[PDB]
C-alpha cells in the first residue's frame, strides 16, 4: 500500500510482474517518515502490506 | 601532373589554424548555414502561423522558450524550398510556413556529412585510424532517426522534434504520454551506453588522476608531463590492483580500455536510433499484454506499469488540444481523465 | 593451381589486374554522367515529395 | 610580417559580426513593451 | 589467432572459398524464401480475399509472389477468390519447391568450390597470385544485370512472355496480374504509375547494358583506381553496401507511403489513407451519388462493397501496432466476418452526430460526437457530476445501413455507446475472436514490418559501410600508426601542405 | 591441398565473461517483451 | 591479430602516441581546443561529468524542498492581454496531464501540496 | 508545359551551380595565386 | 600599431564587463515587457 | 498470467545459442598449445 | 525603403572606415602575395 | 604555429582597438535600429505584439493547406483591419 | 514459468560474477 490509501501495488515477480514492472514498493504514505523497522510491526504480514522492505533496503 | 586539381589540394590541406580540406567545401557552409539559421529563426522567426507559438526573442520568448519549430502539419513531409511551390520564392512567407526548420534540418544533414568526411581526411593526412570518424557515426545516427526518420513515418515534419530548449523537453514529454518510450528496450540500451559511457569518463579520468606518478616537485601535478615522453604517466599496476580490491575486477589492457570507452556510448546511440525508427511507424513498445489482460479482468491487480499508462493518458488528452492545433481537438471538461480533487 | 575447361575458357576475362588507364582517363566524362544522374535523382524525388509539380503527373493513387 | 587577410580571418568575422548585430538587436527587443 | 569477428577475413585472398561463402549464402537465402512460403501455404486462409485477405494472416513472402503473378495453388484456388483454377507449375507451392530445389544444388556447388579452391582461374597469369580483376568483373556482372533487368521489363512485365504484374484501381478493389505497357512520358515517373515500372527496367536495362559493355571495354584511370583502392576487393564491399543500403531506404520509403510495386491488396493499406480519409471519402462520395439517383438511405450504404469499408477502419492502419505484439493482425481484432454496417448517429433533436475518429497517435482515444459544424453535442463523460453531454442527456441513437444491420436502430444508452466507441475505429465490422483467441490489441500489416525490418537494416548498414570503407582507406594503419610517425609531421607549421613531407 | 589461409581462432576467457555478461543481460532486458 | 596484444599490462612505456592524437584532433577543430596534457585530459575527464551530476544531485535534492523549475506559464502576452503560448505552455500542458492522473485515488483537496 | 514549380525547379538548379561555380572558381583563384613551395 | 600596448588584463576585464552589461540587460528584459508574463 | 508461450522457447534459445557458441570458442582457445 | 538605408548605413561607416585603416597594409600583403 | 599572427598580438595592439572600436559598435547600433524601426517584424512576418490576433477573434490562424498556405496567411493578414 | 526464466537468468548473472572475480585470467606484469 505505498500510497496509505489502501490500495496495494503488486511489486513482485510471483505476484504478476515481469522484470520491466517489477518493484521493490516503497513504504506506505501513512508511515510518512516514521521509522519502520520489522521489530515495529505486529507481524510480518504488516510489515509487508505497508512497505517495510522498501526501508529497510 | 601539376594540374589545377593538384593545385586546388595543395591550397585546400595547407596547415592553418582552420584546417579546411575537401570536406570544408561541404562542411563549413552547411554547419553555418545551419547555426546561423537556427539563430536567425529563434532570434526573429514565429510560429505563429504552423503551431500557434511565440518562439522567438522578437516576441518575447527567453533561451529556454525559443525556437525553430516544424512546418504546420498541412506541409507533410514537403522539403519546402525556398523556391518550392509552398513559399514560391517569397522569404517572410516561407519563414512563416517553418521553411527554416528544413533549411536547418538538411543543411544540418549535409553538415553532418561534412564533419565525418573532415574526420576521415585529416585522419588520413595527419596518418592516425579513423576511430573518431566511426565513434562519430553515432550522433550522426541519433540526427538522422529523430529529425528525418522518425518524422517520415509520421504524418508530416509536423511531428519532427522542433530546434528549441523548451521545444525538445516537450518531445521527450510527448514521446513518453504517446509512445510510452520509457518502456522501450532500445531506449533502456541507449541509456546504459549513455549513463555507462558517463560513468567510464569519470571513473577513468579519476582513477588516472589519482594514479599519477610523481613525476614533478609541484604540488600542481599538470606541469609533470610532457607530451613527447616515453613513459606511461599514471601506474596501470596500481589502478589495476586498487580496482581489482575494490570492485571485484578491473582492466589490465589499455587498448581494450579505451576501445570500450569508445564502444559503449557509441553502441548505446546506435541502439536508441533503432528505437525511434520503430516509433517513426509507431511500432512502440507500448503494453505488456499478458498485464493488460489480468488488470482488465482484475480490478485489484495494480503494477507500476498500470500505474504510468493513466499518466500517459493523462499526458495525451491534456497536451493533444494544444499540441496539435490542426487535429481541432474540442475535449470538453467532461471527458478530461483526471485523479480525485486534481 | 588446377585448370579445368571452363576456367581455360574463363581466363582471358581474369587476366587484367591492375591495368588502368593513364591519369584522369575517362574521369571527366564520369563526373558529367554523375552530375546528370543528381539531377535525375532530383527530379523524381521532388515530383513524389510534390516540390515538383508536372502536368498530368497526379503523384497519387488516383492515377490509375 | 604577419598576414592581415587570412582564412582564420574570413573564419572569425563571419561568425563575429553577426554576432554584435544580433546582440544589438536583442538589445533592442528588451525595451519593447507590448 | 584470430578474434571471433575476423574468422571470415580467410576468405579475403581466397576467390573459390568466397565463392563457396557466397553459394552457401545464397543458397541459405533461397531455402529461407521456399521454407517460408512453405509455412505461409501451411497457415494462409484462402477462403475470404475480402475480410480476410493476406496482409490480415500476417503474409510476408505471398505478396510477393503474387505481386509478379503468382496467383493460384495447385489446390485449385487463387489469391483473387477464382476455384477450379489450374496455375500451371508455377503456383505457390511451385515456386517453394523451385527455391528448395536450388537451395540444394547451390549447397552442392557451395561443397564443390569449397573442396576445389586452387583453381588457376583465380591466379593472375604473371604473378601466379590470387586475383581478381573487379573492374572488368563489374563490367561482366553489370551487363548481365542490365540484360536481365531489359527482359524483366520488356518480356515479363508486359506480358509479351510473362504474366505481367499486380495492378489494381485507386481504392484496391479489383487487383489482379495484368501485362502493364511502358509509360514513356513524364508520368512514367510517378511512383504510382506502374507503366513507370516497366518503362523503368526496359530503359535502366539497355543502360546497364551499354554501361556493363563499357566497363569491360575500357579499364579505370589511373587516379581512380589509386584512390578507390580498385585493387582491394573491401572498397568493392564499401561501395556495395552503400548501395544496399540506398536501396533498402527506397523500399522502405515506397512500402510506407504506398506505390505502384506495393498495392494495398498485397500488403495491406498505408497509414496516410487513414490519415487523410482516403477511403471515407470515396465512401461517402458513392452514398451520396447513391442518394442523388433517389436511392435509399439504406440502398445507398447496402451498395457499398464491404472490401471498401474494410479498409475504412484503422485496424487496418500499419501504424497501430506494436513492437512486441506478434504475428497476424487476425490475432489482435479478430477475424474479420461481416460489415455491420454504417452507424448513423442521431440526438434527441434528430441531428445526424458524427463520431471523432481515433488519429493514429493515439493508443486510446476520448469518444466525442459532433454535429457537421463540429460543434460537440455528445460524448462519453469521464467525471460524471458536471456532465452535460452523455448519451443519456442527449438522447444519443444509433441506426445502421448497410452491412447486417441494416434496417436496425439501437435506442439504449449503453448499446449505443458500444457502437459509439467502436465509430472511433471508423466503418465497424463483426469479429471472430475465438478462432484465434485474438486478444483486442491492433497489431501492424506486413507493410508495417517491411518498413521497419528494411529502415533498421538501412540504417545498420550504414555503419557497415562507414566500417569497410575506412578499413579500405586506412588498411595501412589497420593495426596502429607508424612507431617511428615523426612528431614534426603531426606538430603545426613544420609541413605547409598537412601530411606532405615535401613540404617543409 | 591444405589450404593456406586456415588461421587458428582465439576467444580468451575474459571474452568469454564479457560475452556471456552480454547476453545473459541481453536476455533479462528482452525476456519480459517475448513473454509480453 | 587483435591491437589490444600490442599493450602488455604493466609495460613502461605508453601504448599511443599522444603527440598524433593532439595533431589529428587540433587539426579537427583549432590546435588550442585539443589536450597535450594527458593529466590535465584525464581531469578534464574526471570533473565533467561528476561535476554535471553532483548539479543533477542537487537538482533533486534542492527540488525536494519545492524551489522547481522555471515557470514561463503564460508569461507572452499579446497587446490586448491574450494568452501567447510558447513551448513552456505545451510542456505546462503534458504537466498537467501528468500531475490530475497521477494517484489518482489519493487527494481529496483541490491541491497537491506535496 | 513549363509548370510554375518546374520553373521554379530550374531556378533553384540554376542557382546551386552559381553557388557552387563561384565558389570553385575563387578556390582556383586562390590556389593558384598561393601555391605551396617546394 | 605595434601588437602588445594594451595589457591584455585591461582588455579581458573591459571585455568581461561588457558581457555582464549585455546579460544583465537580457535579465532586465525577463520582468520588463514582452515576456514578463505583465 | 497470459504470457505468449514461444517467450520460453525464445529466451532458451537466446540464452543458449549464442552462450555455447562462447563456449565452444574459448574451450578450444584453452586446449591449443 | 528608409529603413533599410538606415540600417544599412552603420555597417557601410563600419567597413569603410575599417577599409580607411587597413589599406596600406592590404595593400602591402596583396602585393606582397603578388 | 601556423603562421597567422597570435590573437594575443593582435587583440591588444592600438590598431586593433583604432578599427574595432569603431566597427562593433557600428554593427550593433544596425541591429538595434533593426529592430527599433520594426524592420525585423516585416522582413520575418513576426507578429507585432497587435497584431496575433484580430480584436474579438481568439483563433489562431493556422495554415491548413500546403500549396495555398501562402495565400492563406496574406488572408490572415488581411483580416487583422 | 517466466518467473522461473527471470529468476533462472539473474541467477546465471551472479555465478558469473562468481567466477568472472575469483577465476578470472591473472594479470601478469611484463
Ligand atoms: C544514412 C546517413 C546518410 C546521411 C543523411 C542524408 C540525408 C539526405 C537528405 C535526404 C532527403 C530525403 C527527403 C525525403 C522526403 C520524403 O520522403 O517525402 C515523403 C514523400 C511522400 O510524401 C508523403 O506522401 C504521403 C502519402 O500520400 C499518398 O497517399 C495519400 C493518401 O492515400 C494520397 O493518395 C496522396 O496523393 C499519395 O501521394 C502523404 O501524402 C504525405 O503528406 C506526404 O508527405 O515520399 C518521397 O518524396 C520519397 C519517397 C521514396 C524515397 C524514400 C527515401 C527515404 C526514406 C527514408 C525513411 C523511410 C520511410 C519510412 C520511415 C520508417
Ligand atoms: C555548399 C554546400 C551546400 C549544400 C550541399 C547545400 C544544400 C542545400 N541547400 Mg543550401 N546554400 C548554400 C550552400 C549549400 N547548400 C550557400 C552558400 C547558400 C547561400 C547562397 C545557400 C542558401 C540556400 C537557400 C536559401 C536554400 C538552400 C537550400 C538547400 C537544400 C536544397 C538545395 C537544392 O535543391 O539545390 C539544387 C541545385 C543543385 C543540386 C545544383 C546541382 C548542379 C548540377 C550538378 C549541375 C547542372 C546544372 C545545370 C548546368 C543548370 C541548367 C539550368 C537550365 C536547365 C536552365 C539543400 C539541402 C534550400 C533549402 O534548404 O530548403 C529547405 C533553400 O531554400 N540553400
Ligand atoms: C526512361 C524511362 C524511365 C522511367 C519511366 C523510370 C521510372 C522510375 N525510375 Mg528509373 N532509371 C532510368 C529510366 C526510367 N526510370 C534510367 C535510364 C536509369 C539509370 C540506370 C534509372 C535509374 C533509377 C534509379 C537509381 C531509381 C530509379 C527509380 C524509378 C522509379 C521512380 C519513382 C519512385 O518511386 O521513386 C522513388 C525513389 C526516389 C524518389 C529516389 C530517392 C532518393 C533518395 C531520397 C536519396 C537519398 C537516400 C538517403 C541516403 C536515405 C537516407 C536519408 C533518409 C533516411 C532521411 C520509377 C519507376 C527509383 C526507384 O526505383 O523507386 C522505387 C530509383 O531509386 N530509376
Ligand atoms: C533463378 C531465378 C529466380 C526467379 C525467377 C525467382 C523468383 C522469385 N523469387 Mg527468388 N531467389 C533466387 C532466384 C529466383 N527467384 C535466388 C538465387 C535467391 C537467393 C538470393 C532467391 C531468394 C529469394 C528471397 C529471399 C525471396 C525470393 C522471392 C521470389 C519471388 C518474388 C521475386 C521478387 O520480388 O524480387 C524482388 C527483387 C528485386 C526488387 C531485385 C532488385 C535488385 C536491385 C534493385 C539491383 C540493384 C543493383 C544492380 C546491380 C544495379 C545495376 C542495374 C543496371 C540495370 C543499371 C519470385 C517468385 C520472394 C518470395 O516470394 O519468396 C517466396 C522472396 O522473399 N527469392
Ligand atoms: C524482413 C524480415 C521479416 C519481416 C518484415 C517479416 C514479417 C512477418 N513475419 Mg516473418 N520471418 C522472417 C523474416 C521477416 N518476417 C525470418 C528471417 C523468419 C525465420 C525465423 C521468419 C519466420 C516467421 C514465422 C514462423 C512467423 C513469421 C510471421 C511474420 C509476420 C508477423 C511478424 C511479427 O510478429 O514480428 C515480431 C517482431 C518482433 C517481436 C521484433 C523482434 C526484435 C528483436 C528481438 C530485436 C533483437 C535485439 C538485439 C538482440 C539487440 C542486440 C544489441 C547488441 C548488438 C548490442 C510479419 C508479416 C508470423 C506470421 O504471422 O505468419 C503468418 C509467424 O508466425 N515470420
Ligand atoms: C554484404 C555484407 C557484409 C559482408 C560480406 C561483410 C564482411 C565482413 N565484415 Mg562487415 N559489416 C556489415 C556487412 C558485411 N560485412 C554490416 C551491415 C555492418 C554493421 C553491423 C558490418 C560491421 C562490421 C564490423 C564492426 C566488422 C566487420 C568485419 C567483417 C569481416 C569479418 C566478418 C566476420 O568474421 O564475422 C564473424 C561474425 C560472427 C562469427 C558472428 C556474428 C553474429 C551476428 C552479430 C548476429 C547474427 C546474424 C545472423 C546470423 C544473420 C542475420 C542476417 C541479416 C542480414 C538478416 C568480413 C570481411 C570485421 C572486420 O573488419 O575484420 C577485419 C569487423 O570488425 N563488419
Ligand atoms: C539458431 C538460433 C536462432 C534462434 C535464436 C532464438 C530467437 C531469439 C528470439 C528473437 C525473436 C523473438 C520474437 C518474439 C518472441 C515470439 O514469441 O514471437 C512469435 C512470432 C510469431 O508470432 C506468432 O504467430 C502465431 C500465428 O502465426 C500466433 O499469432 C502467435 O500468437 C504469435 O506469437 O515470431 C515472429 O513472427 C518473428 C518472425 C521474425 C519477424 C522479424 C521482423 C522484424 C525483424 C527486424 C528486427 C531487426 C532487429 C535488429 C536490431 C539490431
Ligand atoms: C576549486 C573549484 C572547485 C569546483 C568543484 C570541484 C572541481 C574539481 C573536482 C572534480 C572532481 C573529480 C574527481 C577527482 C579528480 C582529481 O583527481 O583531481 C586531480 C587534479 C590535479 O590534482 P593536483 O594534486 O595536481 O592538484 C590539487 C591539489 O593538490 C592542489 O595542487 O585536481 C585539480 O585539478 C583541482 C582543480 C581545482 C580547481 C578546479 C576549478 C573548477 C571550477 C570551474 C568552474 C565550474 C563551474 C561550472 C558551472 C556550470
Ligand atoms: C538563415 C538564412 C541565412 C543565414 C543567415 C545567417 C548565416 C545568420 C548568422 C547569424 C549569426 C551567426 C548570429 C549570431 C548570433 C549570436 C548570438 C545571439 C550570441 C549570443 C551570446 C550570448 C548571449 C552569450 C552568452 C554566454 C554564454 C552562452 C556562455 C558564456 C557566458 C555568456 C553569458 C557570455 C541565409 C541568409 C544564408 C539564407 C536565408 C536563411
Ligand atoms: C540437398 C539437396 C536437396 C535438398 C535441399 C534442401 C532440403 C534444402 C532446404 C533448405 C532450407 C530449409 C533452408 C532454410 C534456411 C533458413 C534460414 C537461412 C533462416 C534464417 C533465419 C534467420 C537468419 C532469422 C534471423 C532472425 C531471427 C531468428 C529473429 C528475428 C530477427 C531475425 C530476422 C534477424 C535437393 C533434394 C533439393 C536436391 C539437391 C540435394
Ligand atoms: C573532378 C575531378 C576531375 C579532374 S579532370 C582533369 O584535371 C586535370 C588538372 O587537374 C587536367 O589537366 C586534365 O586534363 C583533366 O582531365
Ligand atoms: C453491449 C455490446 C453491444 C454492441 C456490440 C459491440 C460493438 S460490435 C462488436 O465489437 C467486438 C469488439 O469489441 C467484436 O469482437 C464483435 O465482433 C462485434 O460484434
Ligand atoms: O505521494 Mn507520491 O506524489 Ca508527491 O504530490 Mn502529493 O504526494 Mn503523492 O500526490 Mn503528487
Ligand atoms: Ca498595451
Ligand atoms: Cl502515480
Ligand atoms: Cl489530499
Ligand atoms: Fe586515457
Ligand atoms: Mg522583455
Amino acid at each position: 500500500d505505498i500510497d496509505g490509501i489502501r490500495e496495494p501495488v503488486s511489486g513482485s515477480l510471483l505476484y504478476g510482474n515481469n522484470i520491466i514492472t517489477g518493484a521493490v514498493v516503497p513504504s506506505s504514505n501513512a508511515i510518512g517518515l516514521h521509522f519502520y523497522p520489522i521489530w515495529e510491526a505486529a507481524s510480518l504480514d504488516e510489515w509487508l502490506y505497508n512497505g517495510g522492505p522498501y526501508q529497510l533496503i | 601532373e601539376r594540374g589545377w586539381f593538384d593545385i586546388l589540394d595543395d591550397w585546400l590541406k595547407r596547415d592553418r589554424f582552420v584546417f579546411v580540406g575537401w570536406s570544408g567545401i561541404l562542411l563549413f557552409p552547411c554547419a553555418y548555414l545551419a547555426l546561423g539559421g537556427w539563430l536567425t529563426g529563434t532570434t526573429f522567426v514565429t510560429s505563429w502561423y504552423t503551431h500557434g507559438l511565440a518562439s522567438s526573442y522578437l516576441e518575447g520568448c527567453n533561451f529556454l522558450t525559443v525556437a525553430v519549430s516544424t512546418p504546420a502539419n498541412s506541409m507533410g513531409h514537403s522539403l519546402l524550398l525556398l523556391w518550392g511551390p509552398e513559399a514560391q520564392g517569397d522569404f517572410t512567407r516561407w519563414c512563416q510556413l517553418g521553411g527554416l526548420w528544413t533549411f536547418i534540418a538538411l543543411h544540418g544533414a549535409f553538415g553532418l556529412i561534412g564533419f565525418m568526411l573532415r574526420q576521415f581526411e585529416i585522419a588520413r593526412l595527419v596518418g592516425v585510424r579513423p576511430y573518431n570518424a566511426i565513434a562519430f557515426s553515432a550522433p550522426i545516427a541519433v540526427f538522422v532517426s529523430v529529425f528525418l526518420i522518425y518524422p517520415l513515418g509520421q504524418s508530416s515534419w509536423f511531428f519532427a522534434p522542433s530546434f528549441g530548449v523548451a521545444a525538445i523537453f516537450r518531445f521527450l514529454l510527448f514521446f513518453q504520454g504517446f509512445h510510452n518510450w520509457t518502456l522501450n528496450p532500445f531506449h533502456m540500451m541507449g541509456v546504459a551506453g549513455v549513463l555507462g559511457g558517463a560513468l567510464l569518463c569519470a571513473i577513468h579520468g579519476a582513477t588516472v588522476e589519482n594514479t599519477l606518478f610523481q613525476d614533478g616537485e609541484g604540488a600542481s601535478t599538470f606541469r609533470a608531463f610532457n607530451p613527447t615522453q616515453a613513459e606511461e604517466t599514471y601506474s596501470m599496476v596500481t589502478a589495476n590492483r586498487f580496482w581489482s580490491q575494490i570492485f571485484g575486477i578491473a582492466f589490465s589492457n589499455k587498448r581494450w580500455l579505451h576501445f570500450f570507452m569508445l564502444f559503449v556510448p557509441v553502441t548505446g546511440l546506435w541502439m536508441s536510433a533503432i528505437g525511434v525508427v520503430g516509433l517513426a511507424l509507431n511500432l512502440r513498445s507500448y503494453d505488456f499484454i499478458s498485464q493488460e489482460i489480468r488488470a482488465a479482468e482484475d480490478p485489484e491487480f495494480e503494477t507500476f506499469y498500470t500505474k504510468n499508462l493513466l499518466l500517459n493518458e493523462g499526458i495525451r488528452a491534456w497536451m493533444a488540444p494544444q499540441d496539435q492545433p490542426h487535429e481541432n481537438f474540442v475535449f470538453p471538461e467532461e471527458v478530461l481523465p483526471r485523479g480525485n480533487a486534481l | 593451381a588446377r585448370r579445368t575447361w571452363l576456367g581455360d575458357i574463363l581466363r582471358p576475362l581474369n587476366s587484367e589486374y591492375g591495368k588502368v588507364a593513364p591519369g584522369w582517363g575517362t574521369t571527366p566524362l564520369m563526373a558529367v554522367f554523375m552530375g546528370l544522374f543528381l539531377v535525375f535523382l532530383l527530379i523524381i524525388l521532388e515530383i513524389y515529395n510534390s516540390t515538383l509539380i508536372l502536368d498530368g503527373v497526379n503523384v497519387s493513387w488516383k492515377a490509375l | 610580417s604577419y598576414p592581415i587577410f587570412t582564412v582564420r580571418w574570413v573564419a572569425v568575422h563571419t561568425l563575429a559580426v553577426p554576432t554584435i548585430f544580433f546582440l544589438g538587436a536583442i538589445a533592442a527587443m528588451q525595451f519593447i513593451q507590448r | 589467432g584470430l578474434p571471433w569477428y575476423r574468422v571470415h577475413t580467410v576468405l579475403i585472398n581466397d576467390p573459390g572459398r568466397l565463392i563457396a561463402a557466397h553459394l552457401m549464402h545464397t543458397a541459405l537465402v533461397a531455402g529461407w524464401a521456399g521454407s517460408m512460403a512453405l509455412y505461409e501455404l501451411a497457415t494462409f486462409d484462402p477462403s475470404d480475399p475480402v475480410l480476410n485477405p493476406m496482409w490480415r494472416q500476417g503474409m510476408f513472402v505471398l505478396p510477393f509472389m503474387a505481386r509478379l503473378g503468382v496467383t493460384g495453388s495447385w489446390s485449385g484456388w487463387s489469391i483473387t477468390g477464382e476455384t477450379g483454377i489450374d496455375p500451371g507449375f508455377w503456383s505457390f507451392e511451385g515456386v517453394a519447391l523451385a527455391h528448395i530445389v536450388l537451395s540444394g544444388l547451390l549447397f552442392l556447388a557451395a561443397c564443390w568450390h569449397w573442396v576445389y579452391w586452387d583453381l588457376e582461374l583465380f591466379r593472375d597469369p604473371r604473378t601466379g597470385e590470387p586475383a581478381l580483376d573487379l573492374p572488368k568483373m563489374f563490367g561482366i556482372h553489370l551487363f548481365l544485370a542490365g540484360l536481365l533487368c531489359f527482359g524483366f521489363g520488356a518480356f515479363h512485365l508486359t506480358g509479351l512472355f510473362g504474366p505481367g504484374m499486380w495492378v489494381s484501381d485507386p481504392y484496391g478493389l479489383t487487383g489482379s496480374v495484368q501485362p502493364v505497357a511502358p509509360e514513356w512520358g513524364p508520368d512514367g515517373f510517378n511512383p504510382y504509375n506502374p507503366g513507370g515500372v516497366v518503362a523503368h527496367h526496359i530503359a535502366a536495362g539497355i543502360v546497364g547494358i551499354i554501361a556493363g559493355l563499357f566497363h569491360i571495354l575500357v579499364r579505370p584511370p589511373q587516379r581512380l583506381y589509386k584512390a578507390l583502392r580498385m585493387g582491394n576487393i573491401e572498397t568493392v564491399l564499401s561501395s556495395s553496401i552503400a548501395a544496399v543500403f540506398f536501396a533498402a531506404f527506397v523500399v522502405a520509403g515506397t512500402m510506407w507511403y504506398g506505390s505502384a510495386t506495393t498495392p494495398i491488396e498485397l500488403f495491406g493499406p498505408t497509414r496516410y489513407q487513414w490519415d487523410s480519409s482516403y477511403f471515407q471519402q470515396e465512401i461517402n462520395r458513392r452514398v451520396q451519388a447513391s442518394l442523388a439517383s433517389g436511392a435509399t438511405l439504406e440502398e445507398a450504404w447496402s451498395a457499398i462493397p464491404e472490401k471498401l469499408a474494410f479498409y475504412d477502419y484503422i485496424g487496418n492502419n500499419p501504424a497501430k501496432g506494436g513492437l512486441f505484439r506478434t504475428g497476424p493482425m487476425n490475432k489482435g481484432d479478430g477475424i474479420a466476418q461481416a460489415w455491420k454496417g454504417h452507424a448513423v448517429f442521431r440526438n434527441k433533436e434528430g441531428e445526424e452526430l458524427f463520431v471523432r475518429r481515433m488519429p493514429a497517435f493515439f493508443e486510446s482515444f476520448p469518444v466525442i460526437l459532433t454535429d457537421k459544424n463540429g460543434v460537440v453535442k455528445a460524448d462519453i463523460p469521464f467525471r460524471r457530476a458536471e456532465s452535460k453531454y452523455s448519451f443519456e442527456q442527449q438522447g444519443v441513437t444509433v441506426s445502421f445501413y448497410g452491412g447486417e444491420l441494416n434496417g436496425q436502430t439501437f435506442t439504449d444508452p449503453p448499446t449505443v455507446k458500444s457502437y459509439a466507441r467502436k465509430a472511433i475505429f471508423g466503418e465497424i465490422f463483426e469479429f471472430d475472436t475465438e478462432t484465434l483467441n485474438s486478444d483486442g490489441i491492433f497489431r501492424t500489416s506486413p507493410r508495417g514490418w517491411f518498413t521497419f525490418a528494411h529502415a533498421v537494416f538501412a540504417l545498420l548498414f550504414f555503419f557497415g559501410h562507414i566500417w569497410h570503407g575506412a578499413r579500405t582507406l586506412f588498411r595501412d594503419v589497420f593495426s596502429g600508426i607508424d612507431p617511428e610517425l615523426s612528431p614534426e609531421q603531426v606538430e603545426w607549421g613544420f609541413y605547409q601542405k598537412v601530411g606532405d613531407v615535401t613540404t617543409r | 591441398e591444405p589450404n593456406p589461409n586456415r588461421q587458428p581462432v582465439e576467444l580468451n576467457r575474459t571474452s568469454l565473461y564479457l560475452g556471456l555478461l552480454l547476453i545473459l543481460v541481453l536476455a533479462l532486458l528482452f525476456s519480459s517483451y517475448f513473454f509480453n | 591479430e587483435s591491437a589490444n596484444y600490442g599493450y602488455k599490462f604493466g609495460q613502461e612505456e605508453e601504448t599511443y602516441n599522444i603527440v598524433a592524437a593532439h595533431g589529428y584532433f587540433g587539426r579537427l577543430i583549432f590546435q588550442y581546443a585539443s589536450f597535450n596534457n594527458s593529466r590535465s585530459l584525464h581531469f578534464f575527464l574526471a570533473a565533467w561529468p561528476v561535476v554535471g551530476v553532483w548539479f543533477a544531485a542537487l537538482g533533486i535534492s534542492t527540488m525536494a524542498f519545492n524551489l522547481n523549475g522555471f515557470n514561463f506559464n503564460h508569461s507572452v502576452i499579446d497587446a490586448k492581454g491574450n494568452v501567447i503560448n510558447t513551448w513552456a505552455d505545451i510542456i505546462n500542458r503534458a504537466n498537467l496531464g501528468m500531475e490530475v492522473m497521477h494517484e489518482r485515488n489519493a487527494h481529496n483537496f483541490p491541491l497537491d501540496l506535496a | 508545359t513549363i509548370t510554375p514549380s518546374l520553373k521554379g525547379f530550374f531556378i533553384g538548379l540554376l542557382s546551386g551551380a552559381v553557388v557552387l561555380g563561384l565558389t570553385f572558381a575563387v578556390l582556383i583563384a586562390i590556389s593558384q595565386i598561393d601555391k605551396v613551395q617546394r | 600599431s605595434e601588437g602588445g600596448r594594451i595589457p591584455l588584463w585591461i582588455v579581458a576585464t573591459v571585455a568581461g564587463m561588457g558581457v555582464i552589461v549585455i546579460v544583465g540587460l537580457f535579465f532586465y528584459g525577463a520582468y520588463a515587457g514582452l515576456g514578463s508574463s505583465l | 498470467m497470459e504470457v505468449n508461450q514461444l517467450g520460453l522457447i525464445a529466451t532458451a534459445l537466446f540464452v543458449l545459442v549464442p552462450s555455447v557458441f562462447l563456449i565452444i570458442l574459448y574451450v578450444q582457445t584453452e586446449s591449443q598449445q | 525603403d528608409w529603413r533599410v538605408l538606415v540600417v544599412l548605413l552603420p555597417v557601410l561607416l563600419a567597413a569603410g572606415w575599417a577599409v580607411r585603416n587597413i589599406l596600406p597594409y592590404a595593400v602591402k600583403q596583396v602585393q606582397k602575395l603578388l | 604555429t601556423t603562421g597567422e599572427r597570435p590573437f594575443s598580438d593582435i587583440i591588444t595592439s592600438v590598431r586593433y582597438w583604432v578599427i574595432h572600436s569603431i566597427t562593433i559598435p557600428a554593427l550593433f547600433i544596425a541591429g538595434w535600429l533593426f529592430v527599433s524601426t520594426g524592420l525585423a517584424y516585416d522582413v520575418f512576418g513576426t507578429p507585432r505584439p497587435d497584431s496575433y490576433y484580430a480584436q474579438e477573434q481568439r483563433s489562431i490562424p493556422l495554415v491548413t493547406d500546403r500549396f495555398e498556405a501562402k495565400q492563406q496567411v496574406e488572408t490572415f493578414l488581411e483580416q487583422l483591419k | 514459468m517466466e518467473t522461473i526464466t527471470y529468476v533462472f537468468i539473474f541467477a546465471c548473472i551472479i555465478a558469473l560474477f562468481f567466477f568472472a572475480i575469483f577465476f578470472r585470467e591473472p594479470p601478469r606484469i611484463t
